[PDB]
């Protein structure tokens, strides 16, 4: 997830739906938010 | 010569120093970025012939 979010194309939006599923629970809850702050 | 990179630099310097050049050519920078984003800009360059500065 961190690699995909870091290599996103320029001038492009990123959409992550169903964010509740990963947070409720490969799968991680704090890993995604840690990767976001990277 | 046109092969050397100083050609474009000298032409840009000329088109800046001599703002009122009656004879000139046009160079268009066109780039279509991904997601269909088009960037255009007109750079004006001295025309072939004789010019005095």
């Amino acid at each position: 997830l961190n690699h995909l979010l870091s290599v996103a194309p320029q001038q492009s939006l990123v959409l992550l739906e169903d964010v509740d599923a990963a947070f409720l629970s490969r799968l991680t809850f704090s890993g995604l938010l840690n990767a976001l702050d990277g | 010569p046109a092969r050397d990179r100083s050609y474009a630099w000298l032409l840009s310097w000329l088109t800046r120093h001599s703002t009122r050049t009656q004879h000139l050519s046009v160079e268009t920078s066109y780039l279509q970025h991904e997601s269909g984003r088009i960037s255009t800009k007109f750079e004006f360059i001295p025309s072939p012939g004789n010019h005095f500065i």
